[PDB]
DNA sequence: CGTTTTATTTTTTTTTTTAAA
């Protein structure tokens, strides 16, 4: 084809001569960049391609494929020129695309087949990644080895749960992806696509029932994440260390409203700990938090946890019973084909996080793994096939509401809400919510909404308060704490005064430390102490009968 | 439903249709298809059809004025008559329900839940919503589901149906395991299809423990996502709802909480904000204005109390009034706090479990 | 016979030798496969390429005339060959990100000696090969990974393996059991670094030794095993002490549901019971009442008596052990 | 006067039924 004289022109000319924003073109240097990642997928904006000649875009859709070839041609012919170099060990070559108008699902029909296409999608359940063939060879009498390969996995999409046409049923959708643009694919997520629209090479032509079963069939050239949930330093180093944080990040902490600002100092401690330290010769000791508090009905234990999904390093969220399943049965069967059967999510954001309402409602026997991942840092699945285990270093969190009501009063809190005593053993936070007698000036103007720490960072300081500093001492002056143990076992004695234990203050080490993650310490002394004593001061004052005073002459002085 | 016979059922047929024609179909409308019956050559029957016909242009108290849109509203001249003086809200006691008679609080309240609520402009980080929960109760031999019955013929969406029969799947579909089109079809359902609709339901009282999973949903998260052997999605509630339980002997006796006179579920009675009771008494003159009523209920003249605004310019006013979207910087809006705790000082006394889901 | 991993080996790297590591997760057992064999119909020795279906041709032919096209080919596997199998597998490490994603995983393949040599629970290196076993152009051609092997080279990962595969220790061993002074000592070691049952330690020295089991002319076979107990609170380093108890001869530790009453070959495995690895193993648990009644018979007949038996299916296992246990507890008061 | 025939398994939701201190 004689026109195919020209379209390599405009490319040749294109790649390597063109200029814009100021000079030093990526098409200089992303061919290089590429061939120093080794990852054949350099790209192309439609955008600056219609700003040199958009008169491809109507020679196009006669046969994009071909299109396509007289692109990889060019590719291939400046790489190897350039860089003969290159010339051992993969040596072929294609390119991408982002016609950057945003299409909807829904639309492609009679006329949107096999032709300049741009479109969105969200993933669901699919394969594995495996391989295809590619070539045309077998004969020799007169082949199934030394024949080139090309890997591959299906895909499943699904539609916006947001711009819904109001109960038009959601919607799905068949189409594929190829060896390089693969193994990125994975549940729950979306992304944008160039797309393109045809059928199965042939999809049952024949005289049938009575309608054809035709398919639609559709892959990527270029896929753009939309999600992208991991990875303008003057702040944090200089700000976000000192302990005047702990009203900075509580000015910014949970911006609902003024309450409790309590949690405010909580959650400035809450994603912030974690650690090995695994001891000679006895076992791995200890790095998890485990934190609950007994609401209301009209409190904020729904909306009780909501503003740290986005932000932390791992994330699980799981509503409690009422649709909760016990797949948080394995006999060692694999999933074998057209099979599936299912297992636990702990170690999914092992060192993350579960976020929970009706924690209380929930079934035994998923209760028995999530406990001991916080006992023995293992928990066991039972008198299966295998009796296997799951990896638990992560952290408990939940939002549960009361037993029986609305709420106890200082009565013990067992009764206040119905959880175990076994499970809580291992438990670590607490806070509670009660109201007696500004705000509604306050509801008011946020109803009438007509339309400090940077928000698009904030993750990692965080990341440097999990990551970075990391000292240990020995005893201060924590023997102090003998009294803590012996007193208040014995002065309160019989109210309700047994829950003082080392690990009591083994919940403290953990955050103790934790003081440091925030401020980069790297020591610790009795100026963290008491400020971990103000919340332990504060949180547990609660949970000890309406003698109350207990704990107020006994340690407000170390407040 | 136009069509029904004794005996038999709605029984089921099967269709294709065009480009033009396509996707462009709703929840129960009534359309006029044709009937270019066809075979198949397997045989067995089936049909086909090319022709459908099921509000700028204007509803019924009209004929063509201007507005916003071309008669979208344009009869203010005669609706404004029936709009401004307020004694028309007597029309909306009155004028509405000749034939019936209970409680004239329920007759001054239901029309807002009928009307449209808030949807304001606000935030992304957290949706405000209009509609609220609702419910009736009392005991029967009270003349309560004439009213739920007749919502049926007065306003669209009104889906008067039975909730004695329904399962925990009555909302969305549940399973497909062969080649039916392609073995994952379930999304189908009973509830979405309210297109700017509402579901009233009866006999919400034997009713299961798995019901609160959907209502739940109902004024926060309206999401729709199945733990089946298929997929989840979402979609969005746009619905409200009625309650429809009863008491086991009735009368709610007034010496234990009313709470404690059903002592249903926990959350139910934090998320239903009102509940408009009507509750038996025995003072006889007060039924003898029903029967000398019903003395015109079968003598067919005038057999009702005489109207003053008939239905069709009751449904065409409804629109009218929502596409206005008030603007409240009221200092009597900020003086709902003195409103509020004046309120609060009488709950202070009869010491329910109350909070801002109530304000 | 340098290692790599599974997520890295694709399209470019098939027909072709390899170096990686895993571990081992279950496989099957030991079956068949030959290289030649023959036919009657023409009686040579069937060569084969690859460890098609002889073709028109049928030899019971030249006898004049008389035919016999479509195959008169019986299989004589009189004249056969013989071979071995196992079908082997791996697991991923637990380093390279199953954590957000899914550990994958992929099927192997053995031919001669070199079963009966894995067992599960292992850390292996081999070379294989990226080979095939399927045909193409499956909406166009998803298609076959295995391997097979050659030539593995297992670990052994330093102190733990005197399981499957000196007298200067005995030297160790006597010199101290020369002095008098073990049944008090070692009573400071079984918690060999903190505090507990100190004066009362002294009473284990019975029970990991045990008693004798020792049998009589007459019927009964006596409670060579014998049982004790512990109870209290937490807080007393009651979890971590038992927990070091494992690494202190075999057993498992956890207590109550969490150990305890396939889609392939028709076979109906089932794992068994509780002498598994308690049978010269002892174990020491908590929750006996916090338990399902349901499986609390078998501690009746375990334990007592080791009075076994089976009735899913309709077979009785007549199974015994020297075993025991211990018991802990967060019970009343 | 010649040259070719033939296999499917696990999970759902309903209506049945069945379990413990
Ligand atoms: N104020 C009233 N207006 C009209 N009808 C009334 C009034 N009070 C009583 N009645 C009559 O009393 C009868 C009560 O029996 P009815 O058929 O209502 O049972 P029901 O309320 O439908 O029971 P349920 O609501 O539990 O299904 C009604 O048919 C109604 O006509
Ligand atoms: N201390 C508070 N701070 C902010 N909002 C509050 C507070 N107390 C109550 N609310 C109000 O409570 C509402 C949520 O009630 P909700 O949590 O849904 O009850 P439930 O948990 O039983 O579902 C919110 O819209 C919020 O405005
Ligand atoms: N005498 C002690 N020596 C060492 N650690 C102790 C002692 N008493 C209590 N502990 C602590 O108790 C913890 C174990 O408590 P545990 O037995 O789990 O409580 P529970 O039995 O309620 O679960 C250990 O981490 C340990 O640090």
């Amino acid at each position: 084809l004689g026109p195919r004289t020209e379209i390599a022109n405009r490319f040749q000319s294109f790649l390597r001569t063109f200029v814009d924003e100021r000079g030093a073109y990526t098409y200089r240097d992303r061919i290089r960049r590429m061939c120093e990642q080794n990852m054949s997928s350099f790209v192309v904006s439609y955008t600056d391609l219609a700003n040199k000649e958009h008169v491809l875009a109507y020679f196009l859709p006669e046969a994009p494929f071909q299109m396509l070839e007289i692109f990889d041609k060019v590719a291939k012919d400046m790489v190897l020129s350039i860089f003969p170099t290159y010339e051992r060990v993969t040596t072929e070559i294609h390119v991408r695309i982002s016609l950057p108008l945003i299409e909807e699902l829904r639309t492609f029909r009679k006329l949107h087949l096999n032709q300049l296409v741009r479109t969105l999608g969200v993933v669901t359940a699919t394969t594995g990644v495996l391989p295809q063939l590619s070539v045309i060879k077998y004969d020799c009498v007169k082949n199934m080895e030394q024949t080139l390969y090309r890997n591959y996995q299906k895909i499943t999409l699904q539609e916006s749960p947001g711009r819904i046409p109001a109960g038009r049923i959601p919607r799905s959708k068949d189409v594929i992806l190829l060896a390089d643009l693969c193994d990125q694919c994975k549940p729950g997520d979306e992304l944008e696509v160039t797309g393109i629209y045809t059928n199965n090479y042939d999809g049952s032509l024949n005289t049938d029932q009575g309608f054809p079963v035709f398919a639609t069939v559709i892959i990527a050239n270029h896929v753009v994440v939309k999600d992208s949930k991991q990875v303008d330093i003057a702040t944090i180093q200089k700000l976000s260390k000192d302990p005047r944080i702990v009203e900075r990040v509580v000015a910014s902490m949970a911006p609902s409203i003024y309450g409790h600002d309590y949690i405010k100092r909580a959650l400035a401690l809450a994603l912030f700990g974690g650690e090995s330290k695994n001891p000679g010769e006895k076992h791995k000791v200890r790095g998890d938090i485990n934190l609950l508090i007994c609401g209301d009905p009209g409190t904020a234990k729904s909306q009780f946890l909501k503003y740290t999904e986005k932000v932390a390093p791992r994330a699980v969220f799981t509503t409690g019973q009422g649709a909760s399943a016990v797949g948080l049965y394995v006999r060692r069967n694999p999933v074998s084909r057209e099979w599936t059967l299912e297992a636990g999510a702990l170690v999914l954001a092992d060192q993350g996080v579960c976020l929970i309402d009706e924690f209380d409602k929930m079934n035994d026997q998923d209760r028995t793994s999530i406990h001991e991942a916080m006992e023995q840092q293992s928990i066991s699945i039972s008198k299966a096939g295998i009796v296997t285990s799951l990896q638990a270093r992560c952290t408990v969190i939940a939002a549960a509401n009361p037993i029986g009501g609305r709420y106890d009063p200082s009565m013990t809190f067992s009764e206040n809400v119905n959880l175990s005593e076994p499970i809580l053993s291992r438990f670590d936070v607490l806070c509670v919510v009660k109201d007696e007698f500004q705000l509604a000036k306050f509801v008011v103007h946020s109803h009438m909404k007509h339309h400090e720490i940077p928000q698009d960072l904030l993750r990692q300081y965080i990341v440097y308060a999990k990551e970075n500093i990391r000292p240990k001492l020995t005893n201060i002056d924590e023997d102090k704490i003998a009294k803590m143990y012996a007193q208040l076992r014995q002065e309160s004695f019989a109210t309700g005064s047994l829950p003082i234990t080392v690990r009591h203050i083994e919940s403290v080490i953990r955050m103790s430390e934790a003081h440091a993650r925030m401020h980069l310490r790297e020591n610790v002394m009795e100026a963290d102490v008491s400020m971990a004593i103000r919340m332990m001061l504060e949180s547990f004052i609660e949970a000890q009968k309406f003698s109350v005073m207990k704990k107020m002459r006994s340690t407000f002085q170390k407040y | 439903q136009a069509e029904l016979p004794r005996g038999c059922i709605p029984r089921a047929v099967e269709i294709i249709l065009r480009s033009e024609l396509v996707e462009t179909v709703q929840a129960g409308d009534r359309y006029d298809f044709t009937g270019t019956l066809i075979v198949v050559p397997d045989y067995r029957m089936a049909f086909l059809a090319c022709s459908v016909q099921a509000t700028d242009l204007p509803m019924s108290e009209v004929t063509a004025e201007d507005m916003k849109k071309q008669m979208t509203d344009a009869e203010w001249h005669k609706i404004y008559e029936m709009s401004k003086d307020r004694n028309l809200y007597q029309n909306l006691i009155s004028s509405l329900f000749p034939s019936i008679y209970g409680n004239d609080e329920v007759k001054r309240g239901i029309l807002l839940q009928q009307f449209g609520g808030v949807a304001k402009t606000t935030t992304e980080k957290t949706s405000l919503r209009g509609d609220i929960n609702v419910c009736i109760v009392g005991d029967p031999s009270t003349a309560k589901s004439q009213f739920l019955k007749q919502v049926s013929d007065f306003s669209p969406r009104a889906i008067y149906t039975s909730g004695k029969a329904s399962s925990a799947a009555g909302l969305t579909a549940a399973v497909v395991r062969d080649e039916e089109s392609f073995d994952f079809v379930i999304e189908a359902g009973a509830l979405m299809l309210a297109d700017n609709g509402i579901c009233c339901i009866d006999e919400f009282d034997k009713m299961d423990q798995r019901d609160q999973v959907a209502i739940h949903e109902a004024m926060e998260q309206q999401t729709i996502s199945i733990a089946r052997a298929g997929v989840r999605a979402t979609l969005n509630a746009r619905t409200s709802i009625l309650a429809a339980a009863n008491p086991i002997n009735g009368r709610y006796d007034r010496s234990k909480s009313l709470q404690q006179n059903i002592q249903l579920s926990a959350p139910i009675m934090s998320r239903f904000d009102l509940f408009f009771i009507l509750v038996d008494e025995c003072n006889e003159v007060v039924d003898y204005a029903i029967a000398r009523k019903i003395v015109d209920l079968h003598s067919n003249i005038e057999e009702s109390v005489e109207r003053a605004y008939t239905r069709e310019e009751v449904l065409r006013y409804v629109t009218f009034a929502r596409q206005f979207k008030p603007v409240i910087s009221q200092e009597a809006g900020h003086m709902l706090v003195e409103n509020y705790g004046h309120l609060r000082q009488r709950d202070t006394g009869t010491s329910w479990r109350i909070t801002v889901r109530q304000l | 016979s340098n290692p790599t991993n599974i997520r890295q080996l694709k399209s470019d790297c098939v027909s072709k030798l390899v170096k990686i590591a895993g571990i081992i997760v279950a496989a099957s057992g030991i079956s068949a496969k030959a290289t030649r064999m023959s036919i009657q119909c023409l009686s040579c020795s069937t060569v084969i390429p690859n460890l098609y279906a002889l073709p028109r041709k049928c030899n019971t032919e030249q006898a004049g005339r008389p035919k016999c096209p479509l195959d008169p080919f019986f299989i004589m596997p009189d004249k056969c060959k013989c071979v071995d199998f196992q079908t082997l597998k791996l697991q991923e490490l637990p380093d390279f990100v199953p954590q957000g994603e899914i550990p994958r995983h992929l099927q192997l393949f053995c031919d001669r000696s070199l079963c009966e040599r894995v067992v599960p629970g292992n850390r292996v290196l081999i070379q294989g090969i990226y080979s095939i076993r399927k045909v193409g152009k499956a909406v166009v051609g998803v298609r076959a990974p295995y391997m097979r092997v050659v030539g593995i080279t297992v670990d052994s990962e330093g102190a733990g393996a005197i399981s499957r595969y000196t007298s200067d220790e005995e030297e160790h061993f006597r010199r101290m059991a020369a002095s008098g002074d073990i049944y008090e000592r070692l009573s400071q070691s079984l918690a060999p670094s903190i505090f507990g049952s100190r004066d009362i330690k002294k009473a284990i020295t019975c029970m990991l030794f045990g008693g004798s089991r020792k049998r009589l002319p007459d019927g009964l076979c006596r409670r060579g095993d014998i049982n004790v107990l512990l109870l209290g609170d937490p807080g007393t380093a009651k979890s971590q002490l038992l927990k070091f108890v494992e690494k202190v001869p075999i057993a498992v530790y956890t207590s109550g549901k969490g150990s305890s009453t396939d889609p392939q070959t028709r076979n109906f495995v089932m794992e068994g019971g509780a002498m598994v690895l308690a049978d010269g193993g002892v174990v020491c648990i908590d929750e006996f009442d916090k338990m399902r009644e349901d499986d609390r018979v078998a501690i009746h007949e375990a334990m007592e008596q080791q009075t076994i038996s089976i009735a899913k299916a309709g077979i009785t296992t007549t199974l015994n052990s020297r075993c025991s246990v211990l018991a802990a507890a967060n019970s009343i008061f």
